[PDB]
RNA sequence: CACCAACUUCCUAAACUUAAAUUGGGUUAAUCUAUAACUUUAUAGAUGCAACACUGUUAGUAUGAGUAACAAGAAUUCCAAU
């Protein structure tokens, strides 16, 4: 009976399950695309949507500056968190992060992969799924359907 | 491959039709449900007046939450919530097409997406001309008290003073043991028990050499039909179709319930003073109030209750 | 608990190719438009996965040369150049990589 | 009698097709190049005149097979089951390329020949049914369109809906029976011999004979049923997945001989759609089609 | 053994009997050692009853290969098609030509389990009963409770 | 041990007659000591059983299991052969005939246990059998429709005789 | 005759007489193989 | 006012009259030798001369069971790197 609790349980204990996300974390800010487990990769993914919060309340802030301290463990992050990552999601309200499955791990252990990257980035895009044009054949029809509807009231 | 492939309603649509599709499928929601507003309008089947031993249509129901509730004898009284949500009747079955004793009516509930539901559902549905439901029941219903299917069923069918019967799924449990699915006692804790704290004790006694059938032994719990029988109905809220019904009911929050008349022998005979088929907004002879109450619920903006 | 029969493989048989037990059929598996290599519907290509990604390294070794040490993150944005291609006005006061290589036609 | 004109058609059809194959003798290797995106650089070294672009498909894999509705031969669309005749460079379409304006020409004709042919044999014999032409219309106009004149004794007599889903369940059959698309590029004077009975084919075919320098005029079959065309079809019928036959109108000008267009949609496995979909595309099937 | 084996019904090669007998045995072959203690008794045989034998069995064609071997055998062929093989290593004269006329009266159908003792293709002449014989019919074919 | 699969390939029929279908090619291929349960290779080979070559290959490219990658490189080298050296025109005309697991030669080693008891563990191998045929997979398997079985029925009924009896 | 339908069994009616006109009845005499003569 | 029911008895063909230690007797599988036979046989002479069973010996292979159980901190720009 696990109805209602948010959380997955990781590592060696609470205490680890953070530690691990944390690192995670810390090198999804340093290199910006992260390819870890699926499941630890959505675990980690509201906290990297919430760091974004933090670094928007400003650099001045106290409790972002505690935050920030402790979540990026390599302490030069903390500069680019504030002055690099923040200013870039200023327009956005949320989804700074981009999360898609990758094809199984090919170890041994076959563990069901993601990547986790942050909007924006410099890196080469993503093989991203892109949906159909609208010149096909089921979307033209469904376009003059569109047509019909808005220019006839 | 010339073999079977896995399809879905986003399949195929580009991002211009991807919502387009939603606005039409949504337009298309409330172009039917406004249609079936106005039943008296539409040819309604002969209305017959009550007699002893009727029994009416029921309304399946969602299960918003709990509140305390007084009255005027300063009494409180936990309360659970329940909004009737698209309520239409769907399916008339004559007496000899069901059961030789009584007739049958199925009700559906909370209108839910058509993408993802098989055709045979969605097929039944067009004809009817309604949104599909998430969930149908059938109910017992008089010849007298039958209703033209497509009719709109709404919380002021029932009363404030009424009592009335719940069923709906509990609670899921998943596999338990016997202490928590069945009260078992247990074992002591200490004093040298080897591993044996929640079992259950002997299954059966040696000389029948078997299990009899029926004995109670760890399995799932929970996610079982269940009826609470005898709730009265402490008032109803006309704006938003809300019924209080007294203690608890089973199922979580947001799911659907049934809810009809009580079945109990005390409250045999309570449909003479309600609206015998069902209420019809439409008629509007009297249009009622916001909130209907019942006479020993103490209404909030009364003065301070004092045992004078 | 010990066996107390051996188990005969007509009911061994039955055990072990119940269909609760076989392999499942898959239909979500998909061709690729751009590679030509299959896929699952629901999953990235891995063939043009792997391209990014190997590009990816390649950038990320250039970025490990310039910084030289480690904690030497920048404070400003970073971009990638390819050979034949300047800074833009708006690409001022950013840290710049440079690849030997021609800019990918995929990568924009 | 009708047997007889299809047999007649028939063996008028199949005589012209081993005078051609029999035209080439021996056998004379085409090297055809794979232009496509993918698998790039392939070479197929073909016989000229006896193999098809599905026979490249084939040495490929499944998946080209199962994928590829039309072919770009030197740039132009070429039937999947017309035999290549010189050496090319060639590329396979399919219904979810970036553009598939080709595909979906190819896709709407082959649907329109289908329905010319369930009309053919859908009423009885006593009364005289004769196919006028199949309109080109775009594919936006929401449906495909096929023109025919009924016999003057039904010229006030039209469809119920249980005729109109009479009609859907015959052309069901058709896709059910999975029948290749058959390609002829034939001479006038055996097409016209072909579509004799039948003035309003004469002319179609002298239009469609003098467009180009020769006389060549494109044929399609499907089992018996044979027509004309206006350029390359499907591979097969059993493309099609979602069938219907929407309606029917009277053309009101048509006092000398009353033609009455035949409205349908339709949509290939590759391209379902989901229930509600179909049903709201299908109700604004039932709307004239003007040709624009 | 009778569910491990095969068995038939009673049967005859080319209804054998009905117009006139033929001798189903066609071909008797008997192979001889010249001087060898095994094959004594079926020398006594050739010298004395293999001539008798042919004689009354004018349908039946006898071969006798004396030539070196180790046991003498005795293959007889019939006209169905079957072949039956004895080996008559050191058997009396006596027995072997018991066996001899055995395999001449015998016909080369399988000798194996045999279902009825009788066979018959004409079982009835009066009619094979069905359930309606015994029942007397009703006037206007009104079955029961039947109004008219 | 024997060696009869690979033998099977080199199996040559005359000439046929020109009144006479064309028969179908057949191409054997195997691959002998896998490190693998046989037990285990046997779903692998049973769920490719009938498929054609190319779905077959789509199929085995996306499980999880080892001795999927071994099937997919047999697979993929009689797919080659088939072409290379038995006259198949089109790579992806071919279906999986035939596709079974055997035992191989296996290896004893010692198992140990708690109180210096011991046990014997098997080192296991497996071998991996195919047979590709020219030509598009057979057609499905169509089951019977209640005509079918009623007239199934009625047949028994017909059938039956007078017992124990003239 | 007997039939499992009325046509079959009507059918069937008509090759019972028909037998029994051209004197091929299945209780006819049997053929005579007695005769040397 | 009977019928049915056991190889009891009769009948066609035959047969000549009943737990198990023990006792009398007629054959026979296999192999070697003598002398022969020559697609595997005969008469004599011999013997490590016949195994559904000793918690039998050795080897092989099952069952339990693909079960119990076993193992590598994280990311990356990479295993004598950060
Ligand atoms: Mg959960
Ligand atoms: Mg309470
Ligand atoms: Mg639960
Ligand atoms: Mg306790
Ligand atoms: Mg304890
Ligand atoms: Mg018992
Ligand atoms: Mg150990
Ligand atoms: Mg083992
Ligand atoms: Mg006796
Ligand atoms: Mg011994
Ligand atoms: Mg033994
Ligand atoms: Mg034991
Ligand atoms: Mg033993
Ligand atoms: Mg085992
Ligand atoms: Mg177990
Ligand atoms: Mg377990
Ligand atoms: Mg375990
Ligand atoms: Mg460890
Ligand atoms: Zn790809």
């Amino acid at each position: 009976i696990s109805h209602g609790r948010v959380y997955r349980r990781l590592g060696l204990g609470p205490e680890s399950r953070i530690h691990l996300l944390r690192n995670l974390l810390t090198g999804l800010v340093r290199h910006e695309r992260i390819e870890a487990t699926w499941a630890r990769a959505d675990e980690m993914r509201g906290y990297a949507e919430k760091l974004i919060d933090y670094g928007k309340l400003g650099d001045t802030n106290e409790r972002a500056m505690r935050m920030a301290d402790f979540w990026l463990t390599e302490k030069d992050l903390i500069p680019k968190l504030f002055k690099v990552l923040a200013p870039r999601f200023q327009g956005q309200n949320g989804n700074y992060t981009r999360m898609l499955q990758i094809p199984n791990r090919k170890e041994q252990d076959r563990a069901k992969m993601a990547v986790i990257e942050y909007k924006g980035n410099y890196l080469p895009p993503l093989p991203l799924p892109h949906r159909d044009s609208n010149l096909t054949l089921l979307n033209q029809l469904l376009l003059g359907l569109q047509q019909d509807l808005h220019h006839n009231q | 491959l010339h073999s079977k492939s896995s399809t879905w309603w986003d399949e195929h649509l580009s991002e211009e039709n991807l919502s387009f599709v939603k606005q039409l499928v949504s337009d298309e929601n409330k172009t039917q449900l406004t249609s079936k507003l106005n039943p008296l309008k539409d040819e309604p089947w002969p209305l017959h007046p009550w007699e002893p031993g009727s029994f009416r249509v029921g309304l399946i129901a969602l299960k918003l939450g709990m509140m305390p509730l007084w009255t005027k004898d300063g009494q409180k009284h936990a309360v659970t919530l329940l909004q009737v949500q698209d309520c239409h009747v769907l399916k008339y079955t004559p007496k000899e097409d069901h059961n030789g004793k009584i007739a049958a009516l199925t009700v559906g509930g909370k209108t839910v997406s058509r993408f993802y539901k098989p055709d045979s559902r969605l097929e039944f549905y067009r004809d009817l001309g309604l949104p599909p439901k998430q969930i149908h029941k059938i109910f017992h219903v008089t010849d007298n008290a039958v209703i033209k299917p497509g009719t709109p069923l709404y919380a002021a069918h029932f009363r404030p003073g009424q009592y009335v019967d719940v069923t709906a799924k509990t609670i899921g449990k998943g596999f338990q043991g016997v202490m928590k699915r069945w009260g078992f006692k247990g074992q002591p804790a200490s004093h040298g028990q080897t591993k044996t704290h929640r079992r259950p004790g002997a299954i059966s006694t040696g000389d029948i050499a078997r299990v009899w059938p029926g004995t109670k032994m760890p399995g799932r719990m929970g996610n079982q039909n269940r009826t609470v029988y005898g709730l009265k109905v402490w008032r109803v809220n006309t704006k938003h179709n809300i019924i209080y019904v007294n203690g608890s009911v089973p199922g979580h929050k947001n799911c659907l319930v049934k809810i009809k008349d009580s079945t109990l022998p005390a409250y045999k005979d309570s449909c003479k003073n309600l609206p015998f088929p069902t209420y019809f907004p439409d008629g509007d002879e009297e249009e009622l109030p916001e909130d209907l109450f019942d006479e020993s619920v103490w209404q909030p903006s009364e003065p301070s209750i004092t045992f004078a | 608990a010990a066996p107390k029969n051996r188990r005969t493989i007509e009911v061994n048989r039955c055990r072990r190719r119940n269909p609760q037990k076989l392999i499942k059929i898959k239909n979500n598996i998909d061709i690729c438009p751009e590679c030509g290599h299959l896929k699952q519907k629901h999953v990235l290509c891995g063939y043009c996965y792997e391209k990014v990604r190997q590009e990816t390294t390649k950038i990320r070794q250039q970025i490990g040369a310039q910084e030289g040490g480690p904690f030497r993150a920048p404070s400003v944005e970073t971009m990638v150049l390819y050979t034949g291609e300047k800074p833009s006005e708006k690409d001022q006061g950013k840290r710049i990589v440079e690849r030997n290589i021609k800019r990918p036609s995929w990568f924009t | 009698s009708p047997t007889e004109l299809t047999e007649m058609r028939n063996d008028l059809f199949n005589r012209e097709k081993s005078r051609q194959l029999s035209l080439t003798p021996r056998t004379e290797k085409i090297e055809v190049k794979h232009v496509g995106k993918t698998d790039p650089g392939t070479v197929f070294v073909m016989n000229k005149n006896i193999s098809t672009p599905y026979s490249c498909a084939m040495h490929l894999s499944e998946w080209y097979c199962s994928k590829s509705i039309l072919a770009l031969v030197d740039g132009q669309p070429w039937d999947m089951y017309k035999p290549l005749t010189k050496s090319c460079e060639i590329k396979f379409l399919t219904f979810k390329d970036p553009d598939p304006k080709e595909v979906n020409k190819a896709y709407w004709r082959s649907c329109a020949m289908m329905l010319g042919c369930v009309i053919e044999r859908a009423f009885k014999d006593d009364y005289v049914v004769s196919l006028v032409r199949a309109p080109e219309v775009p594919v936006i106009a929401g449906a495909f369109c096929y023109d025919v004149t009924l016999d003057k004794r039904l010229d006030e007599w039209m469809p119920t809906k249980e005729n109109l889903r009479s009609f859907t369940k015959d052309a069901h059959a058709l896709i059910y029976r999975d029948l290749p698309f058959e390609t002829l590029d034939v001479d006038a004077r055996v097409a016209l011999e072909i579509f004799q009975h039948n003035k309003y084919k004469v002319d179609f075919i002298e239009e469609k004979a003098s467009q180009n320098p020769e006389r060549i005029v494109k044929l399609h079959r499907i089992g018996d049923f044979i027509d004309v065309s206006e350029g390359p079809l499907i591979p097969r019928t059993s493309v099609c997945f979602q069938y219907e036959v929407s309606a029917v109108h009277n053309l009101n000008p048509s006092q000398p001989n009353l033609i009455r267009r035949f409205q349908g949609l339709s949509l290939p496995t590759h391209l379902r759609a989901q229930f509600t979909i179909w049903d709201k595309l299908v109700e604004r099937s039932r709307k004239m089609v003007t040709e624009d | 053994t009778g569910r491990g084996t095969s068995s038939r019904f009673l049967t005859s090669v080319l209804h054998n009997g009905l117009g006139r007998y033929v001798q189903q045995l066609q071909r008797l072959s008997l192979s001889l050692s010249r001087d060898a203690p095994s094959s004594r008794g079926a020398r006594e045989f050739v010298e004395r009853e293999v001539t008798d034998f042919a004689r009354r069995n004018p349908g039946v064609v006898v071969y006798v290969n004396p030539r070196p071997c180790a046991m003498p055998r005795i293959v007889a062929e019939y006209l169905n098609g079957a072949v039956r093989e004895e080996n008559v290593n050191s058997k009396s004269v006596e027995e072997i030509k018991s066996l001899v006329q055995k395999l001449a009266d015998q016909s080369g159908l399988d000798v194996i389990r045999i279902r009825k003792p009788f066979h018959t293709d004409n079982p009835s002449i009066q009619g094979q009963w069905h359930p309606f014989t015994n029942k007397r019919t009703a006037l206007h074919g009104l079955r029961p409770r039947e109004l008219r | 041990i024997s060696r009869k699969w690979e033998k099977k390939n080199k199996i040559v029929y005359p000439p046929q007659l020109p009144g006479e279908p064309r028969r179908p090619a057949e191409i054997y291929h195997c691959r002998r000591q896998i490190k693998y349960s046989k037990d285990k290779m046997w779903y692998l080979a049973k769920m490719i059983r009938g498929m054609s070559i190319d779905q077959a290959l789509a199929q085995l490219e996306f499980n999880d299991k080892k001795g999927a990658q071994i099937i997919k490189e047999v697979l993929l080298e009689a797919q080659d052969m088939a072409v290379r050296d038995h006259n198949v025109e089109f790579r992806s005309n071919l279906h999986i005939a035939e596709s079974t697991s055997g035992r191989g030669q296996c290896l004893k080693r010692i198992r140990y246990h708690g109180r210096g008891r011991f046990g014997i563990m098997e080192k296991v191998y497996c071998h991996y059998f195919v047979k590709l045929v020219e030509g598009p997979p057979p057609p499905p398997e169509v089951p019977k429709t209640a005509v079918d079985h009623a007239k199934d029925y009625i047949q028994q009924l017909r059938s039956r005789t007078i017992i124990h009896t003239l | 005759g007997p039939g499992e339908t009325v046509l079959v069994a009507e059918e069937e009616a008509a090759r019972v007489a028909l037998r029994k006109l051209y004197g091929f009845t299945e209780n006819r005499r049997p053929w005579d193989y007695s005769k040397p003569k």
